[PDB]
């Protein structure tokens, strides 16, 4: 294939989770969730991401008990069996910003936006792709590409026209922690966002592993060792022969 | 050391119990030291580590 | 074919003593220097051009083709792609 | 007489894990039959417990995926260890059957291990695409789609056939419950198998590295070859940690984490890696039945190499020839695996029907004229 | 030699059907062996067909039953067979553990056989109450919430081992998708314990209605077992039929047509017919951990029978007394299963007790008792 | 427990369908979904049947769309995103009166009407059991029992007392077959109807074991003889001996 057909492959940038031992930096993933609320939720959905999940991650509970108690959700019918409202839980999802497929289609021209909850595993390259796309839009297409009506260029997406119009711009978002929000920053923070969102176990998992690598590890050498010992009787034998 | 085997491996119920016994004192011990050594090289990056802003 | 401990089926077997000593009695790790070193490098080395003969050759058959198919989808390939197809 | 001899049931074990008489010089290569079941113990243990948190409804599959990664505790390890685990077990079943064609335990008296081997290695394959399905993402259905849609090459009943399969007009619902059923069920028929080829292969022993019998020189199962196996336990467990925790998404497709939709066609639809090499092979034959018949035909070969190895003498260890001759068979079988994932472009097209006859050639041509020409070498050679 | 004692697979297969020695003289009795097999292989294939259009989520299990009584081909037959037959395996379990005692197979040589299917049975009770919970109707959840309630009895641990069980803090849907991974998995378990107890038993040889040896004449399992075996296969069939196609729900509580209702409790929360006689021993006990602890004596108890039973003579074809004493213990078993159906109510509580205490009084007081007075009476009968 | 709490057991009436190879009258089922239609639909719903099927067993193809088509169903969303509705084709089932449990139970005096589908297979009694309870509500309550608030007297049902009035009464449907519409008459075809609800495939059914019967029959007879045959040299061996 064409290498715009396949897209531009993102640069491997270092991120702190990026090593054996390295967790995500809990204050980039607060930023990138500020960054999703604030630029990405008006399109994207984060369906598979329920309020008590930031808690402990990037908020405290009464953080994310009132970032849900702000929105109604649906309860169950009421006595004479009329719909009803209720103020949000921590087990409640976080809220889509459109009704379905076809009024989220409606509002972006025909595109529909992805769910972002998985998109960090669901595209090759994972962050860096995230990363590379949001920063990527260059000011003027190359010269001779023709985008359908609706489409902007960015090389990273696969064929180069993606319905997703470039949408950080330095402070779209002022950060609480005092960060300086340029596009880079912002589209750092909310890569990582979306990187933990995919995999939430991430950090827990390379704990884990860590311990499993050492016992294993140990366990090996000394499985050496008790071969090599249980052997030397077979390893060690000798033979006497004369011919009868 | 002699006494050592005579006590601990001599007898294998004694053996196994010694060996579990370890076991219990390692994996304890190797949680700790785990999360302990898991926390220094991870510093000032995890929730606990922001956690007191809020 | 074979049969059980006692029967196993072997030729009758007269004239061979075989001995050994206790795992106990034994440095299980006697001569690992030597072997983890020289008997190792006798060994690759003797396996060798098995191994490098069909991966040298496959590698290249693969190198040549990727390249030439990254070539045929460029700017510079298309009269030559044009023919291909 | 001891008990484990006397009790029929503890004899049976005796008889297979304990007093069982092995070759004193089986080497590192003999490992891969208890990695395998040790695989196949893995895959039983999490596969049943994703049962427990998985529905096989459509509408709720891959929802339930998402469920356990993120809700089920330690789901995420459940789950990547049993989708990584399936990828070991094809690497080390193939080790295996390369283990068995280097050192001639097809041939005769170990044919009839071999051969249900085969079979074996077809459940394996069955099991491991329906699995593939059940998460229901979209290479899950689009890859049922394609695959399901060889059938439609039979003549005259195809069609029928695979709506029959699909249980519908499409791959949908009734697929994915239906495939849920069966990947629960085909690991015990392939665990029934994998008993069966043992207890043939019992009759005669295991093979060893030179190829001559053992009946000379036995060691007891246990403890020699118990400790050597726990070696590469340990080495197995290592791989399969670095895996699971560190890289678990190193061996899957991306396009596997975006839910089912029949309308996006995926960029490219491949296989599991692990089917690659008869995906290759399916595409070199321009026929659509030629092509399923040579992929089946791919597999099923292998059942002829009793007849078709005419040398005098057990395997490779000693044969020069026939081991370059094997080495250029397994490179090549690794070519193919990679042009199953290439793009349908020039020049891989005609490469692929290059490999395609050099795999087929193996078994027809070079290996009974190689081991033909290597008795008389030998016979002359010695005189 | 003939192929079928040569090769070592077929040989196995020989040895068990075909060249099989059986006493010559075994009769009716004895063919609920092959029945049980028969259910087995029924329960599979039907299970496996439901598995493929049974949803296991909670909020779709129940419909997902409806939908394969409704719009399934032949799925009514496929539930009714599956549920049907459920209750027939009980029968004919019964009656071959009926048969094993009065005839004394459980006596030396064949204490392991006896043993290992104390065992199967415990898997057949635990696979049928798994597979009832998976239709989700009243009774379903109502009989599992109960159930899994008597292991809060267990001292200290039991109330975290049945949230455990659950998978929640009531019975709701991760109980039911565990049920559904398990009693899928459960029958496979039980296959096998049963293919143990007969290799277990073919070091003996099948007891016979005589007790005495039938070393001296033996019979070939087929022809003359395998074509006795049918008579028995057409008559369940026939049995089978009757159920199935004309009167499906006659064996079923019509409750379990109603969805699962956490609030609604139903009228009286009975097991199903087979575990009742159990469910009474529960009763009769009135403290919670007492009932519990004698429902599982009443299945484990039966492994005393090679101790309890001090007779010289195998079996009761020729013991008057204790042919009288098993009519009892048979009838008793009986009415125990009754009384599990009433309501606690007067005066059935005070009967309920004495049924239980002549249950266990059977094998600890009267069988021991009866056996070695007829050993006296046989002796000095006969000088 | 009391008889009461029990409820009368219902009478075996002799319905068409009992009898080993007896059909529905579908004549009868007919005139059961026209009573359904008309009285037992306001409350109750029929939720696991389809229109489809009542094709070929009550309704031609033709009657069963044009009962679909006068109903409005939830269509998928417009391209606007917005609502829409559909008539009704033959694979939709038939709508229940009541939108949620909530709304059936402000209707019914806090009572919920259940669904009529398996309504057959799910009391002890079946169709007996449907037609005792329509047909059996006395004209004053037995003395001495004490009715709770909106609950009739009907000792069919277990305690007595049910939240459903008597609704059939001499001519409250007009047969479409000239049939006289007597309470007796309606109970019968509407009781009809509902085991066929339950338990559609039951002409099928038993049609199929007749068949079985007959061929398990046959071979159970076949069996006999040949197990005979093959045993006889077993049965009629004779022995002599002679002690050595
Ligand atoms: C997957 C799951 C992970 C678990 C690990 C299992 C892998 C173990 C295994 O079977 O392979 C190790 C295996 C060691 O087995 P071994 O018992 O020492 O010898 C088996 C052969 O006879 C060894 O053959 P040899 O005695 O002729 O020695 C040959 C070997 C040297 O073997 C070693 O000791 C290494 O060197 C090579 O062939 C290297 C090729 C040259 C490249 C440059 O290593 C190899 O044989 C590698 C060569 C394969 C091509
Ligand atoms: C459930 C699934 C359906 C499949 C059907 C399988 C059932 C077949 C079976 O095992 O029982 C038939 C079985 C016929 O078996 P057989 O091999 O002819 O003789 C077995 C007896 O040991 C031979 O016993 P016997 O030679 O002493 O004959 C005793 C039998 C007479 O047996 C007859 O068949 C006549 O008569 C009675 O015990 C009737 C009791 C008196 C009631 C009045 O019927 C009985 O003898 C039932 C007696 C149980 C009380
Ligand atoms: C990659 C190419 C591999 C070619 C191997 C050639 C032999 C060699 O050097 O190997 C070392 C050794 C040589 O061992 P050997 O047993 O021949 O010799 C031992 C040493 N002498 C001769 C002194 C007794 O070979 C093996 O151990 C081969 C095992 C084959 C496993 C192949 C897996 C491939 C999967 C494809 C499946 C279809
Ligand atoms: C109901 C009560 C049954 C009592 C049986 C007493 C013996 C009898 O008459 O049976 C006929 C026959 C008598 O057979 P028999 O073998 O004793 O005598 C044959 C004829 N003679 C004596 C001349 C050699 O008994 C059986 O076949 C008994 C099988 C028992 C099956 C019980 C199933 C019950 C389930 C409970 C599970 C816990
Ligand atoms: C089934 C799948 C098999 C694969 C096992 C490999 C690792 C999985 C263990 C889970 C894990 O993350 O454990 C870590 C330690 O790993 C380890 O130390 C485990 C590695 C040990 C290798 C295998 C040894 C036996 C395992 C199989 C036997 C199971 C049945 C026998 C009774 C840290 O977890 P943690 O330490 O926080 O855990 C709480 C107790 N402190
Ligand atoms: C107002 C609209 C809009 C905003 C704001 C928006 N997006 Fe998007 N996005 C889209 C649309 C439409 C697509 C689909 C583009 C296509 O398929 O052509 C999309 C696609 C994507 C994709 C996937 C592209 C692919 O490979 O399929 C990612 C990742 C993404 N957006 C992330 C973000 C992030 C991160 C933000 C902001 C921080 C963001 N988006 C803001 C509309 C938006
Ligand atoms: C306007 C209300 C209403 C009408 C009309 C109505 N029902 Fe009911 N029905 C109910 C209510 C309410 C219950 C629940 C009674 C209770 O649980 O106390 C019920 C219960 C039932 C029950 C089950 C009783 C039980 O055992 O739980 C059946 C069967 C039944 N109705 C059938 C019918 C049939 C047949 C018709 C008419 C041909 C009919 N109903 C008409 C309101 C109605
Ligand atoms: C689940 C998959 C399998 C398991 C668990 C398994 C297990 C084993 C085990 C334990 C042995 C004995 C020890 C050893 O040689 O490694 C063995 C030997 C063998 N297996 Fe497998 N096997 C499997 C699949 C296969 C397949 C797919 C084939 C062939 C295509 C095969 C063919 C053989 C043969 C021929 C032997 C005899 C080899 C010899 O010892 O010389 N097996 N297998
Ligand atoms: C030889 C044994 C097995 C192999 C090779 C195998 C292979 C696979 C594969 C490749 C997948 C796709 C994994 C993914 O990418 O997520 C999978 C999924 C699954 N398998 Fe298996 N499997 C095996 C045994 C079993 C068994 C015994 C069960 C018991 C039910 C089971 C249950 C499942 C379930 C529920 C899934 C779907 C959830 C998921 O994707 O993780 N598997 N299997
Ligand atoms: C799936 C359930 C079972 C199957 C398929 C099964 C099958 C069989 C078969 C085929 C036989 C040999 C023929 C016969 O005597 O009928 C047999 C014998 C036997 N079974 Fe079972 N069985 C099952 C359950 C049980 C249970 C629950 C018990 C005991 C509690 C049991 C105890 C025995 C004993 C003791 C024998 C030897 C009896 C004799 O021949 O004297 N089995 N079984
Ligand atoms: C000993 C073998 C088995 C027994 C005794 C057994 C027993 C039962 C019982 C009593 C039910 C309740 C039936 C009802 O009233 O509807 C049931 C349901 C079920 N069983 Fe099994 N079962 C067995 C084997 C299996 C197997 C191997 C499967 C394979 C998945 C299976 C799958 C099911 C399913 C899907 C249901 C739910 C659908 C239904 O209720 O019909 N069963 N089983």
């Amino acid at each position: 294939m064409t290498a715009a057909e396949h897209g531009l492959h993102p640069a491997e940038y270092p991120w702190p989770q990026n090593g054996m031992l390295s967790t995500f930096d809990h204050a980039s993933l607060r930023r990138g969730y500020q960054v999703y609320k604030e630029v990405c939720a008006a399109c994207h959905s984060l369906d598979r991401i329920a309020w008590r999940n930031l808690v402990g991650v990037t908020h405290t509970t009464d953080e994310a008990k009132a970032f849900a108690e702000e929105l109604e959700y649906d309860d169950e019918p009421d006595d004479e069996g009329n719909p009803r409202k209720r103020p949000g839980k921590l087990a409640d999802y976080i809220p889509g910003p459109y009704p379905n497929e076809q009024a989220a289609r409606a509002a972006n021209q025909g595109a529909l936006p992805p769910d972002l909850s998985l998109i960090a595993k669901a595209r090759h390259g994972g962050a860096d792709y995230i990363f590379a796309l949001l920063t990527g839009y260059p000011d003027e297409p190359p010269a001779g590409v023709v985008l359908a009506p609706g489409m902007n260029y960015n090389p990273y997406f696969p064929g180069g026209g993606i319905g997703m119009a470039r949408t950080l711009f330095d402070g779209v978002v002022e950060y609480e922690d005092g960060t300086p929000a340029t596009t880079s920053q912002m589209a750092k923070d909310v890569a990582a966002f979306l990187t933990w969102a995919a995999e939430p176990e991430h950090d827990e998992r390379k704990k884990l592993g860590l311990k499993a690598i050492i016992v294993i590890s140990a366990m090996l050498g000394l499985s050496v060792y008790i071969k090599k010992f249980k052997w030397s009787p077979i390893k060690n034998r000798k033979f006497i022969y004369n011919p009868p | 050391a002699t006494t050592f085997y005579n006590v601990f491996v001599k007898r294998n119920s004694a053996f196994v119990a010694t060996i579990l016994a370890s076991a219990f004192v390692f994996d304890m011990t190797f949680e700790t030291a785990i999360d302990n050594f898991w926390d220094r090289i991870n510093a000032g990056k995890q929730w606990k580590d922001i956690r007191h802003k809020y | 074919y074979m049969g059980w401990w006692g029967h196993m089926g072997s030729p009758p077997q007269k004239g061979i003593a075989g001995y050994t000593i206790s795992p106990f009695a034994a440095r299980p790790f006697a001569g690992v220097v030597h072997a983890a070193i020289f008997n190792t490098f006798r060994r690759t080395k003797n396996q060798a051009l098995f191994v490098i003969l069909p991966v040298s050759f496959f590698y290249y058959v693969w190198t040549q083709a990727s390249e030439k198919n990254e070539w045929l989808y460029t700017k510079a390939g298309r009269h030559e792609l044009a023919k291909a197809l | 007489m001891a008990l484990r001899k006397k009790n029929s049931l503890l004899n049976m074990a005796n008889s297979y894990v304990l007093d069982s008489p092995q070759p004193s010089n089986l080497n590192y290569f003999w490992n891969f039959g208890s990695l395998l079941a040790l695989c196949l113990v893995i895959q039983l243990a999490t596969g049943i417990t994703l049962a427990m948190h998985y529905t096989s409804h459509a509408s709720l599959a891959f929802d339930s995926v998402e469920h356990i990664m993120r809700d089920v505790n330690f789901g995420w390890f459940i789950r990547y260890a049993h989708a990584n685990t399936a990828s070991f077990f094809f690497i080390c079943i193939y080790a295996h059957m390369g283990r068995n064609i280097y050192y001639g335990s097809y041939k005769t008296p170990r044919v009839l291990p071999w051969s249900i081997g085969v079979i074996i290695f077809l459940l394996l394959i069955i099991t491991a695409f329906m699995g593939y399905v059940l998460v229901f993402g979209q290479m899950s259905l689009w890859g049922a789609t394609v695959i399901c849609n060889l059938v439609s090459a039979i003549p005259w009943l195809g069609e029928d056939i695979v709506h029959f399969l699909w249980g519908g007009f499409s791959v949908g619902n009734p697929t994915l419950q239906r495939f849920f059923a069966l990947h629960y069920l085909m690991p015990f028929v392939l665990a029934v198998f994998a008993l069966l080829h043992l207890i043939a292969l019992h009759t005669a022993g295991s093979s060893n590295p030179l190829g001559i019998t053992s009946n000379v020189d036995k060691l007891s199962m246990h403890p020699y070859y118990s400790f050597k196996d726990l070696i590469t336990v340990f080495a197995f467990l290592l791989m399969f940690t670095l895996f699971v925790f560190f890289s678990p998404d190193k061996l899957g497709h991306p396009d596997n984490y975006i839910p089912a939709n029949p309308m996006v066609t995926p960029a490219s639809i491949v296989p599991e890696w692990y089917l690659l090499p008869f995906y290759a092979i399916l595409r070199a034959i321009p026929d659509k039945l030629g092509g399923v018949i040579a992929m089946v035909a791919a597999i099923l070969i292998l059942l002829i190499l009793p007849i078709v190895d005419r040398s005098i003498i057990r395997g490779n260890a000693f044969k020069p020839i026939s081991k370059l001759l094997f080495g250029f068979f397994i490179c090549n079988f690794l070519l193919l695996g990679v042009l199953g994932q290439v793009h349908i472009e020039p020049p891989f097209i005609v490469l692929g029907q290059i490999c395609t006859i050099f795999y087929f050639s193996y078994f027809l041509i070079l290996l009974p004229m190689v081991s033909t020409i290597e008795n008389i070498f030998f016979y002359i050679g010695s005189l």
